[PDB]
């Protein structure tokens, strides 16, 4: 230990370059280990973007459909396709997501931000309309100014 | 001299067999099968080939002259009767199956002691 | 005593040197510390065997082959013995 | 390695694989082991089948 | 014949490594030292019949044969000095490694010394 | 399945559990057949034991 | 081709996958000459070199 | 008189392995240690001449019933008789030397204490064995003192060596632990009470004689239950002292000759094996307690095939046992001494001239090995003599090998016990370390073993010393000229070319290595297979993935 | 070298303190990772199970062998004990009807 730099937030810092449904560019930043549907949370992002993950015991956890480019792939957490995990994907791939889907089609919680994501640009993909419960629901539409990060709480109930 | 220098054993640093318990690692070196000769070289480079080719030979050396004594001679090999007891002391003497008075030719009884003195495993009902 | 278990300087080059006059063909006063083994002394590889089984007997040691092999010289001989806690 | 120049070193290792015996010589030796440490139940079967071979003689020879 | 360690070593260091050995088995075979040394005055003379050799497959022959005759003649009981690796006072009492020491454990943070549930 | 199990049982002269265990052997067996090596075994016992489970 | 219960079933018919990666040995002494023995009977015991050797000297 | 031989010593090793000991120390435990030896031997001494010699035996109930739930009735009861009396005379005597010997040959170990404490718990684990009535508290003694055997031969436990010997005592021991308890459950069933003085038996099941000389066999180490009696050398030699001449070995002995239910064909045959087989091993050894050790388990077989004999061969069994115990510990004090002198070496190549050892240590090796070899009118000679002259006269076929086996095994003690001495004394020196003992302590201990020794010869055991079993000349000096050519024979210090049958002898016939691979490796192969393919495997629920 | 008490008593927990507190995780076992990773391992060993040559035959010579062994060694013990007492043949479990339960009113 000696005159070694103090630790400060742009260290920490992630830009990631994420283009919404209308095709504007953002510009968001996060820090690493934080996953990339909590950065996009935190940005601003309407609530009409976001989506349970529909695993047993993590419908708390809020997720977007994001276009990854071919070059950030393998940076995309690995998940059996076999396992328990596997059968979400494959459920949230099957109910939400539909004939959006592309070659490209990630879920952003399974992308947890390091330095190897910094200046990655990601878009935002389209989702069909789907239902949680009377309280949480989505009609197809994105008409809405209400962000996810305004909401005090996520209800599986 | 309490206090003498010994050798540590090292960690492991690369993975471990499955069945890495049949290795005694007590701390210090050298550490030890969980059975000695189990595995390992054998004291003297000798094999279990070895010994099963010599005991082959040397086990029929030793069990030969049991079997020749027992199935080829008999009480009558003796210069002399076992020791004499009067009616009363010799009749309980000879009830037990290990007593060396059954081997008296020269008794009355002879065969029949000898009849009664058959070994058996399961008691009858 | 003295030493942390080590035998002193002197006395471990007192004993090296005694038993290393015990050959036919060494003259007594090349006999030196740092004296080579095969190029100072001429001696061959068997008598080097015999010599370290010799100093093996001299301070009650078990010295393992490795070690053995390096040994080429007096001062090696006498640096190894003086490295040994175990050395009487 | 302050005790390496003395008593060995830690390069020459263990020449075992860790595996299994053999799928034959583990039956054969469970078997010698079966007839070697549970020989009562070999000589009270024996016993039995003594018994009742008399008693099937007693009941041929006496039924004629 | 040798074991894989002394297979990897120099002609010079295996021809010495085998000589080392055959004065110690003699040892190991013999009653006393005073048995042992013609034994070892025999050994030295038998090396030394074969010393002025250059036919590399000679040479190999003879040390084959006599790396055989070593692994038959090892010795199932050596003779090894006491307080080494083998020996019958190897690690017998050795000093203790320091041991930390904690003061008073049950005094700190009394009330909530269980397990959580 | 019910011509192995009646004629198991004109075979033998009586009605018990063993015609249903053979029928459902030869019926899981017939299942069975051509697949990978748990199941030549597997299914001749879960249409057995099905029968062993109705009795 | 028919689809049945027999394709949703985990069998347990995979072998365990192993590594070429080198597994922990623990250090053992060195025995310098440890061929294994089988003979009873060897043309080694009554070599010329064990009788000049061992035998023979007085 | 009669409770102080029992409870005392347990009471020593009570004391000085309690927290009382952090009060006295090494100084003062040795003194509280020595003490409560001393009075168990003066109590036994008048046990001995009071049963023995007056014929008055004596039983006290201690401390109630232990458990008694339907006809099983097992109580805190002894008894002393006349094998109980000999018995404890024999382990009270032996123990108080080998305390005194204990007390400095341990003087410079960390926690001599503690060794004192379990060398105490295991005397007193004996007296245990030896005096009880019934069957259990016999188990009692006999599983104290495999405890305080475990604990005592794994004494230095940072050495895996010791660890691993300890270990094995126990494993083989247990073994032959299982049978004794199923020939008990055998015994009551078919006789109705654990008594030992209600357990008179004609004729019995066979299972009877069977699984009780098994479980004798393990505790008096005799052929395929050997391996544990030589690995048990890993102790330190106070340890070896008494577990080869009063404590351990001598019980299984012991309780076939109090039984007397064996068939003898099983006896005869297991003592005259075991005695060549241990003649053949000791006389191929280098290590100096190895050999002794040996020897041990050749007389053992001595004791075996006599108590086959008959009840005069059980009365001669338990003689030979007691003169044993005496020469035994003896030789072993002795070895411990030479060991000593010599810088803690054990192989006999590294021997040799009269300046390692005192004079003392000299005499008692040369004493007990003349009464062990049987030298004419020393203590083993009569005891030997009558076993050999009893073996001689049995009219059973199979003792005629016994008794050629027993011949050549006499010849063999006497050549490799000659061997002892001169390859520690007569030999020019070819050791480096000269540290002599002359020590108070030791040599006294060794002095009390030698006046056993003469006292053997002056009174005898029983009535059998001098009585004459009448042989013919050849027949009767025969041993004597056995003893002579091992004598001859070992001072000429001959060999033979044979180097394959030298090192299938002196590997000990391969019964360990035999028996790392038959029983031991398939126990463990066959956990593998019940543990992976039966609870992970076969039996094994998996979930169901949704 | 921390003061965790006061001097009369009165434990302090130190937690703005420079040294290091000796507490219940002083003597927690530094991990190797090897070790971790073998005692994981055996932890999950039951997903290496397969039914392969080795395992089918080791399965039934030994843990069906045996389970067949003791049924036998039972079914012979318990005919044994009942005509060492006197019972006619006894019906165990699919035997046919037979007696079962000997009554106390009866001398057999
Ligand atoms: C005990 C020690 C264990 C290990 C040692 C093995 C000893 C075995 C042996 O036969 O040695 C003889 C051995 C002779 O072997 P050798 O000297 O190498 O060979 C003979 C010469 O080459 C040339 O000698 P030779 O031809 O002049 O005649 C000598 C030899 C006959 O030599 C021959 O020519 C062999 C032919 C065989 C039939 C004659 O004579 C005999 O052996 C006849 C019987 C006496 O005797 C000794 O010199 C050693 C004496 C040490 C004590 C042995 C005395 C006999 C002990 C009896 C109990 C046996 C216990 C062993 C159980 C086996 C397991
Ligand atoms: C309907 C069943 C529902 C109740 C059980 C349940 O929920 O099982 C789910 C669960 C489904 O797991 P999975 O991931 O689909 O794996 C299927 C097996 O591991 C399949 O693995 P496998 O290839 O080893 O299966 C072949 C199976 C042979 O299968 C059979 O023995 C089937 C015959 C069953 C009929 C009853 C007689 O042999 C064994 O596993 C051992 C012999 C069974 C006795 O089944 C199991 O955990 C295995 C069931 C085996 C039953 C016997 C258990 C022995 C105690
Ligand atoms: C229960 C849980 C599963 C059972 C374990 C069997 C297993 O998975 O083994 C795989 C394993 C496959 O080994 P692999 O590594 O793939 O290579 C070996 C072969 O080269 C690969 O050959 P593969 O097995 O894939 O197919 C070819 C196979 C040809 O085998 C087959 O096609 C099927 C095997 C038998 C037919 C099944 C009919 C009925 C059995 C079910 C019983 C139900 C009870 C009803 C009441 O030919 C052979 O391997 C020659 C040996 C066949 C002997 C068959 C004797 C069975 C009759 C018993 C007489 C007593 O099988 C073996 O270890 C080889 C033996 C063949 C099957 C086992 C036969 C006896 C065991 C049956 C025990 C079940 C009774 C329970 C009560
Ligand atoms: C009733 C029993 C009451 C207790 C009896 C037991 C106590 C006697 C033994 C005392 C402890 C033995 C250790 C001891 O005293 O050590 C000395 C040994 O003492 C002896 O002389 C021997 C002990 C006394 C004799 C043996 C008594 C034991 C009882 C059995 C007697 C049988 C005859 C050491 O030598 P030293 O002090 O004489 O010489 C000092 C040294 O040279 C300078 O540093
Ligand atoms: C069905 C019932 C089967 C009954 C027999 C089961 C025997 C199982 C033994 C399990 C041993 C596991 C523990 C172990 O390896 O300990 C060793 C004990 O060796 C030993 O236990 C080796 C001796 C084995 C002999 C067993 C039979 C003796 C009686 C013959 C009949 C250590 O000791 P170690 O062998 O490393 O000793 C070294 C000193 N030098
Ligand atoms: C971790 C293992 C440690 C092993 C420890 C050693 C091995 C022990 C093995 C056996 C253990 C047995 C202990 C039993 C304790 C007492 C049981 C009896 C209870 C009771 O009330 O009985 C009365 C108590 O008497 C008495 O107790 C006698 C009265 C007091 C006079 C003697 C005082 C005792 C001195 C002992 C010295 C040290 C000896 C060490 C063992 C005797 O009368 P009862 O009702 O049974 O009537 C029948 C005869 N009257
Ligand atoms: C030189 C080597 C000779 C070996 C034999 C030992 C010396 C015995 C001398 C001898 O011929 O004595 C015969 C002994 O034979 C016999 O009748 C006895 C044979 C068995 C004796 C073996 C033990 C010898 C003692 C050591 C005659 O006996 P004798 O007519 O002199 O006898 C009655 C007087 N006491
Ligand atoms: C409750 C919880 C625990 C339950 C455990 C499983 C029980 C399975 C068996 C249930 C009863 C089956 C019917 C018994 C009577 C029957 O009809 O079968 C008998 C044999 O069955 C038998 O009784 C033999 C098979 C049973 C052997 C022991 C149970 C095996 C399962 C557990 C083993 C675990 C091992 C771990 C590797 C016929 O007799 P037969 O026709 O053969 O006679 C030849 C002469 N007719
Ligand atoms: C635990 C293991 C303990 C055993 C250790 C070693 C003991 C070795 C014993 C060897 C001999 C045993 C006795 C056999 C001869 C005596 C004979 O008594 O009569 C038999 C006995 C007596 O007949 P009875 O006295 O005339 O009625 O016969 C029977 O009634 C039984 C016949 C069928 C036995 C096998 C049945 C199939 C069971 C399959 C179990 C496998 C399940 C796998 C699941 C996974
Ligand atoms: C129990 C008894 C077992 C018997 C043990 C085996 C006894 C057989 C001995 C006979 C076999 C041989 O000589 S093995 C053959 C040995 N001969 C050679 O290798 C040719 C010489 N080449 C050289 O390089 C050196 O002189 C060299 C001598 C190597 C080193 O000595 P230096 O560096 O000074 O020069």
């Amino acid at each position: 230990h000696g005159p070694a730099q103090t630790p400060t937030v742009f260290d920490k810092l992630v830009e990631v370059t994420v283009v919404d449904m209308n095709g504007i560019r953002h510009r968001v930043r996060g820090l690493q280990g934080q996953s990339l549907a909590q950065a996009l949370v935190e940005y601003g992002f309407p609530d009409t973007y976001f989506f349970p993950n529909m695993g047993f015991y993590t419908q708390h956890i809020v997720d977007a459909h994001v276009f990854v480019p071919k070059e950030f792939w393998g940076k995309v957490q690995n998940v059996d396709p076999e396992s328990d995990d596997g059968l979400a994907v494959k459920r949230m791939f099957r109910d939400i997501v539909q004939d959006y889907q592309r070659d490209t089609s990630f879920f952003a919680s399974y992308i947890t931000l390091g330095a190897e994501h910094n200046g990655m640009t990601v878009g935002i993909g389209p989702i069909k309309p789907w239902i949680l419960h009377s309280e949480w629901a989505f009609a197809g539409v994105h008409d809405s100014r209400n962000k996810q990060f305004d909401k005090p709480t996520v209800e599986i109930w | 001299g309490a206090g003498a220098p010994v050798k540590l054993a090292p960690r492991p640093d690369k993975p471990l067999p499955t069945w890495y318990e049949l290795w005694w690692d007590n701390g210090y070196y050298p550490g030890q099968p969980a059975a000695d000769f189990m595995f390992g070289a054998w004291p003297g480079n000798m094999t279990e080939t070895y010994y099963l080719r010599f005991w082959s030979v040397f086990g029929l050396a030793l069990a030969a002259p049991f079997y020749y004594v027992a199935n080829f001679t008999d009480e009558t090999r003796m210069p002399m009767v076992p020791q004499q007891y009067p009616a009363e002391v010799r009749d309980v003497l000879v009830q037990r199956r290990n007593s060396m008075l059954k081997h008296d030719f020269s008794a009355p009884d002879f065969k029949e002691v000898k009849d009664r003195a058959k070994i058996y495993w399961t008691p009858m009902y | 005593g003295f030493g942390g278990g080590f035998l002193d300087k002197d006395s471990v080059t007192e004993r090296v040197l005694h038993v290393t006059k015990h050959f036919e063909k060494i003259d007594a006063s090349k006999v030196s510390p740092a004296a080579s083994f095969e190029k100072d002394l001429g001696l061959d590889s068997l008598d080097v065997v015999e010599l370290v089984m010799a100093l093996e007997e001299e301070f009650g040691l078990e010295i393992p082959d490795a070690e053995a092999d390096k040994i080429a010289s007096v001062g090696d001989a006498i640096n190894y013995i003086c490295s040994n806690p175990m050395a009487k | 390695t302050s005790l390496d120049h003395v008593f060995g070193d830690n390069s020459n290792k263990l020449n075992y694989n860790f595996e299994p015996m053999g799928m034959g010589s583990l039956f054969i030796r469970t078997m010698v082991m079966v007839g070697v440490f549970f020989f009562p139940v070999f000589i009270m079967i024996n016993d039995d089948y003594k018994y009742t071979s008399f008693l099937d003689k007693v009941a041929a020879a006496k039924a004629a | 014949m040798a074991s894989e360690v002394v297979l990897a070593l120099p002609h010079k260091l295996r021809v010495m490594r085998m000589y080392r050995t055959g004065l110690k088995e003699l040892i190991n075979w013999s009653a006393n030292r005073h048995e042992w040394y013609p034994r070892a005055y025999a050994l030295r003379q038998e090396f030394e019949d074969s010393k002025a050799l250059t036919d590399r497959e000679e040479i190999r022959k003879k040390l084959e044969h006599g790396e055989e005759l070593l692994a038959r003649f090892r010795h199932w009981e050596p003779l090894i000095k006491p307080e080494f690796v083998g020996g019958t006072a190897y690690s017998i009492n050795p000093a203790q490694p320091k041991l930390k020491f904690i003061p008073n454990y049950d005094a700190m943070d009394e009330y909530k010394k269980g397990d959580h549930l | 399945f019910s011509f192995t199990d009646a004629t198991v049982e004109n075979m033998r002269g009586k009605h018990d559990m063993t015609s249903g265990m053979v029928a459902g052997a030869v019926t899981g067996f017939l299942f069975g057949m051509g697949r990978p090596m748990p199941q030549p075994v597997a299914w001749p016992l879960a249409f057995a034991g099905a029968a062993v489970a109705a009795d | 081709s028919m689809k049945t219960l027999a394709d949703y079933i985990r069998w347990r018919n995979k072998e365990p996958i192993k590594a070429s990666v080198e597994e922990w040995r623990p250090p053992v002494p060195v025995i310098n000459y440890d061929k294994p023995q089988n003979d009873v009977l060897s043309a080694l015991d009554k070599d010329p070199i064990v009788r000049r050797v061992l035998i023979n000297p007085k | 008189m009669f409770l102080l031989s029992v409870f005392f010593p347990l009471l020593g090793g009570l004391v000085n392995t309690s927290p009382i000991a952090r009060f006295l120390g090494h100084r003062g435990s040795s003194i509280i240690a020595i003490g409560c030896m001393v009075v168990a031997f003066i109590s036994s001494v008048v046990i001995y001449y009071e049963v023995v010699f007056m014929g008055c035996a004596v039983s006290v109930d201690v401390f109630g019933t232990w458990f008694s739930v339907g006809t099983f009735h097992a109580g805190w009861t002894f008894n002393f008789d006349l094998l109980t009396a000999n018995m404890l005379f024999t382990v009270t005597g032996v123990s108080m030397a080998v305390h005194m010997y204990a007390c400095d040959y341990m003087r410079q170990d960390p926690h001599l204490n503690l060794f004192l404490g379990y060398l105490s718990y295991f005397t007193g684990f004996m007296c245990v064995l030896v005096a009880a009535d019934n069957l259990l508290v016999m188990l009692v003694g006999w599983e104290g003192i495999g405890v305080c055997s475990y604990l005592l031969i794994g004494y230095w436990s940072h050495r895996l060596s010791a660890v691993k010997s300890a270990q094995k005592a126990i494993l083989v021991n247990r073994v032959s632990d299982g049978l004794l308890m199923w020939g008990v459950l055998w015994v009551w069933y078919h006789l109705g009470s654990l008594e030992y003085d209600l357990l008179n038996v004609y004729s019995a099941s066979g299972f009877v004689g069977l699984s009780i000389l098994i479980g004798a066999m393990g505790k008096s180490a005799q052929i395929l239950f050997h391996v544990w009696l030589a690995d048990a050398m890993e102790g330190p030699t106070p340890v070896s002292a008494l577990i080869h001449a009063a404590t351990l070995v001598t019980a299984g002995v012991y309780l076939l000759v109090r039984l007397h239910i064996h068939d003898e064909m099983f006896v005869i045959i297991v003592g005259s094996l075991t005695a060549f087989m241990a003649g053949v091993f000791g006389a191929t050894q280098s290590d100096l307690k190895r050999v002794i050790a040996y020897s041990t388990c050749s007389q053992l077989g001595y004791m075996m095939v006599s108590l086959g004999l008959g009840e005069t061969g059980g009365e001669a069994s338990m003689g030979h046992l007691m003169t044993h115990a005496s020469f035994k510990a003896a030789l072993f004090l002795a070895a411990g001494m030479v060991i000593s002198g010599n810088g803690g070496n054990q192989h006999i190549a590294r021997y040799g001239g009269s300046a390692h050892s005192a004079m003392f240590t000299m005499l008692t090796l040369m004493v007990a090995s003349l009464s062990l070899i049987g030298w004419p009118e020393l203590s083993g000679f009569y005891s030997k003599e009558t076993i050999l002259n009893l073996a001689a006269i049995c009219a059973d076929p199979i003792a005629d090998v016994a008794h050629t086996l027993l011949l050549l095994t006499a010849m063999l003690t006497s050549a490799y016990t000659t061997k002892l001495f001169y390859q520690c004394f007569m030999v020019d020196f070819s050791g480096s370390s000269v540290t002599p003992v002359r020590n108070v302590l030791p040599i006294l201990a060794m002095a009390i073993l030698l006046l056993d020794i003469m006292l053997k010869v002056w009174v005898g055991t029983n009535l059998l010393s001098g009585m004459l079993f009448f042989l013919p000349w050849g027949v009767k000096t025969l041993p004597f000229g056995l003893m002579v050519a091992g004598i001859l024979t070992a001072t000429a210090a001959v060999g033979s070319e044979r180097f394959t049958l030298i090192r299938f002898c002196g590997s000990r016939w391969g019964f360990d290595q035999l028996f790392a691979r038959s029983p031991v490796n398939p126990i463990f192969d066959l956990g593998r297979i019940t543990w992976a393919i039966g609870d992970r495997g076969l039996l094994s629920v998996g979930n169901l993935r949704a | 070298e921390a003061k965790q008490f006061t001097p009369d008593g009165k434990y302090m927990p130190g937690i703005f303190s420079k040294a290091k507190p000796l507490d219940r995780s002083t003597q927690w076992v530094h991990k190797n990772p090897y070790i971790e990773a073998w005692y994981y391992r055996r932890d999950h060993f039951e997903n290496e199970f397969v039914w392969n040559y080795r395992t089918t035959i080791e399965a039934l010579w030994f843990l069906g062998g045996f389970t067949a062994a003791a049924y036998a060694l039972s079914v012979f013990a318990f005919r044994q004990a009942d005509r060492r007492s006197g019972y006619p043949k006894r019906q165990i479990l699919g035997d046919e009807p037979a007696m079962v339960l000997p009554d106390e009113r009866q001398f057999y």
